[PDB]
RNA sequence: CAAGCUUGAGUCUCGUAGAGGGGGGUAGAAUUCCAGGUGUAGCGGUGAAAUGCGUAGAGAUCUGGAGGAAUACCGGUGGCGAAGGCGGCCCCCUGGACGAAGACUGACGCUCAGGUGCGAAAGCGUGGGGAGCAAACAGGAUUAGAUACCCUGGUAGUCCACGCCGUAAACGAUGUCGACUUGGAGGUUGUGCCCUUGAGGCGUGGCUUCCGGAGCUAACGCGUUAAGUCGACCGCCUGGGGA
RNA sequence: UUAUUAAAAACACAGCACUGUGCAAACACGAAAGUGGACGUAUACGGUGUGACGCCUGCCCGGUGCCGGAAGGUUAAUUG
């Protein structure tokens, strides 16, 4: 149920520089971590999330 | 690792905060990792050795 | 298809020919033919002005529509035809009002495809539009350099041009030579690229195969006497001089373009 | 007839051409025996990074059930339309008629 | 693979019942349908070796089923190979 | 030989996970190059240097553009694949595996000389492409010498399409298939049960990592994923060189 | 191919490479107009060398040439 349009939820799993946080830090399952990575990449494409802190 | 020196903070604490942020971002480790080419077999062997020594 | 002939003869050993089963096996469209008399490379003074031209098979000229100024009216491709006057193949198209014309056959075109010219034509191979209505980055051919003059660039087999930039009333094109040129946006171009791309893979195989194309032998300058060529004679094989044309102009390096009239359109020379 | 999720951004200067674009797209989708599960006009949104030296793009979301021919025509339309600065078509497992978080925020 | 409707149609026309999905005739017919369908995919994707391995698995399985059927009852074998257009 | 049977082997229904494969598109970061603005004497490199670039304005910084290649974070003794291998995102075509409850066929099976197919990298042929890296090559160093390590460049190549090559420490140095034999801690992926208390507990499959018991082994070690106890078939070995 | 003492290992050749050429093309014949190139458009055309195919094609940019560079030095008519 992870949606790339849920930026409020996706921002909890990215650092201050926009990088995805590892599953060891947030303690999320591997399956939902993969879903989160896919959703974050899609949201980066739609310019809803930044690729980096620069641009 | 953007650090905005907020009001009522000395320069030294801002510099130490900048260093802490740049080390938690891991930029120096990455730019030292990327300066020479590491063969896929070399990086696989290194990852395997690190995963093995992470058992104590 | 590209096929290699079996070496049943020394002249057939290296022949590599291009066969196209979709080409029309029959006579061309008569109302679009003209007499095309050979010249032997002679001008109106009767002098040889271009060497190594002469003979070859008799050829009839096909009137190819390079302007493509019949806008709005759709047309369908009847058949692809061989054209002896150019390296590309030509397509006989039939407009809705009953007119038949010859166009350069782009890559991928086949009998039954529908093409159209004009500002409202769809963006697909075979359609002709003013270059200001064509998206930047697309690959086109049969490009005009003056509006309404007729296509002059990218007409050979397999060639094409890509629009790299558009600004104001001009667009920038990357020609097949690698040269960046400016052309005003009102010039027309046809989408896609010219067909028969494997034309360059053919191998003539024997000396006579070039004679069929009207190419006479080339005598090396160093094989002549000093009175005939700057590369002169000598006892044995001697060169000892810088290579030049038969008229003494240095070849192998010396640039000969001298045209200040069109320099403003050359963004960057080939390299 | 598969389900798709279409998101496309329009140039901020072309915000009033968006209703006409949506009208044409729904016409093309329902003309081919297709359905439209969800349609959301998010309006202008600040871009996380500049796209074509631009900030504040206009977002639209569509959830349609349509064959592949009309979806290919829609992708071609997006590619050739100069106002659509960015688009993305994605398949979904089933129909989605729930309001997206972008409009669920209100 | 094959859709559910095509599979049901094959099972119905080649089976002794609508539930006889395990008969040798039904299996050979399904394998032949999948091979014929894959034929068009591999005409366009000549460099897809990983899927061609599964195609050859299907071919060999159909061959073994046809051998078993011919050894078991040759009459049904002939009816099947004429109804499906086999024998090279 | 004839007729059976369902437990081996397959088919169907519904779902699940996956860098499995082929095709097309696109995104951002970065390197290089081109043009311009600011700006001035250095930059680069090294153990130290020099070759090299730089007052013809380099390096730094800012703006715009071009092109190719690879996809940071996720990312993990994680996943998929017969193996080789597979890593941005999206779409189209497509193979395999697994699980739940049933229905179906009824030994249709295992192995396989010869045969065929796939087969990293390098290499070859044709046509493109070529930013970075970099055999050969050139120069500067080091050295007794230095046809090397180090430095500055740099061609093939690496990239794409189609063919060829058919080899690797192609490794788990462990052929495939099946049965049986104490355990512990994990990972990953289904599924079932219960005021579901909870991101819960208890079962039940698939794959997978580490330790270890009997046993086996020359020892090291393997140890239910055996190198233990067996069965079927195949490949291979017979002292070191020559080879 | 040396008509009439030389037919050859000479010339040509398919193939290869370099180089020029963006079209009013380069180039050639023309005091010029013009014409050829070509009713062709870089998979095209001209020039040069090599000479099917196979395996290949190493080092030298000091000299000469060509290409690029534009700072500086020198330098014509002109100006006075």
């Amino acid at each position: 149920e992870i949606d790339y349009k849920d930026i409020a939820t996706l921002k909890n799993y990215i650092t201050e520089s926009g990088k995805i946080v590892p599953s060891r830090i947030t303690g999320t399952r591997a399956k939902y971590q993969r879903q989160l990575a896919r959703a974050i990449k899609r949201a980066r494409y739609l310019s809803l999330l930044p690729y980096t802190d620069r641009h | 690792p953007v650090i905005k020196v907020r009001e009522n903070e000395p320069f030294d604490v801002a510099l130490r905060r900048f260093k802490r942020s740049c080390e938690k971002a891991g930029v120096l480790a990455e730019v030292r990792r990327r300066e020479f080419y590491e063969k896929p077999t070399t990086e696989r062997k290194r990852a395997k050795a690190s995963a093995v020594k992470r058992h104590a | 298809a590209v096929v290699k002939c079996k070496p049943t003869s020394p002249g057939r050993r290296h022949v590599v020919k291009v066969v196209n089963p979709e080409l029309h096996k029959g006579k061309p469209f008569a109302p679009l033919l003209e007499k095309n008399s050979k010249s032997g490379g002679r001008n109106n003074n009767g002098r040889i002005t271009t060497r190594h031209i002469g003979g070859g098979h008799k050829q009839a000229y096909r009137i190819v529509d390079f302007k493509r100024n019949k806008d709005g009216i759709p047309a369908v491709v009847e058949r692809l035809e061989y054209d002896p006057n150019r390296s590309a193949n030509i397509a006989l198209v039939l407009y809705k009002d009953g007119e038949r014309r010859y166009i350069l056959a782009p890559k991928g075109l086949k009998a039954g495809d529908q093409i159209q010219s004009g500002v409202d034509a769809a963006i697909k191979p075979g359609n002709t539009l003013p270059m200001r209505n064509i998206p930047v980055g697309s690959t086109v051919h049969n490009v005009e350099m003056k509006p309404g003059k007729g296509g002059q660039l990218a007409r050979s087999a397999g060639t094409y041009v890509q629009i790299v930039a558009r600004d104001g009333a001009y667009v920038t094109l990357r020609l097949r030579s690698g040269e960046m040129r400016k052309v005003e946006a009102d010039c027309r171009a046809t989408l896609g690229e010219v067909g028969n791309a494997e034309h360059m893979l053919r191998v003539l195989g024997k000396a006579g195969a070039a004679r069929w194309r009207g190419v006479r032998p080339t005598v090396r300058g160093t094989a002549m006497n000093p009175v005939d060529h700057p590369h002169g004679g000598g006892e044995g094989r001697n060169f000892g001089k810088h290579p030049v044309t038969p008229w003494g102009v240095q070849t192998k390096g010396k640039k000969t373009r001298s045209n200040k009239r069109t320099d403003k359109f050359i963004v960057r020379r080939r390299s | 007839m598969r389900h798709y999720e279409i998101v496309f951004m329009v140039h901020p200067d072309q915000s009033e051409q968006v209703p006409g674009m949506i009208e044409r797209y729904t016409a093309a989708i329902t003309g081919a025996e297709g359905k439209i599960h969800r349609l959301e006009d998010w309006g202008r949104r600040q871009l996380a990074y500049p796209i074509n030296k631009l900030h504040k793009a206009h977002y639209v979301l569509m959830n349609v059930e349509a064959p592949q021919e009309v979806i290919d025509e829609l992708e071609t339309t997006f590619r050739f339309n100069d106002a659509v600065i960015r688009s993305m078509v994605m398949r979904t497992k089933h129909a989605v008629t729930e309001a997206s978080p972008m409009v669920k925020a209100k | 693979s094959l859709s559910t409707e095509a599979t049901a149609k094959i099972v119905s026309e080649f089976g002794r019942d609508a539930n006889d999905t395990g008969s040798t005739e039904v299996q050979v017919a399904l394998l032949t349908a999948q091979i014929n369908h894959l034929q068009g995919h591999f005409a366009e994707h000549k460099k897809d070796h990983h899927s061609r391995r599964g195609l050859l698995r299907m071919v060999s399985q159909r061959r073994k089923l046809l051998d078993y059927l011919k050894r078991k009852d040759v009459a049904r074998y002939t009816q099947l190979i004429e109804r499906l257009g086999l024998r090279r």
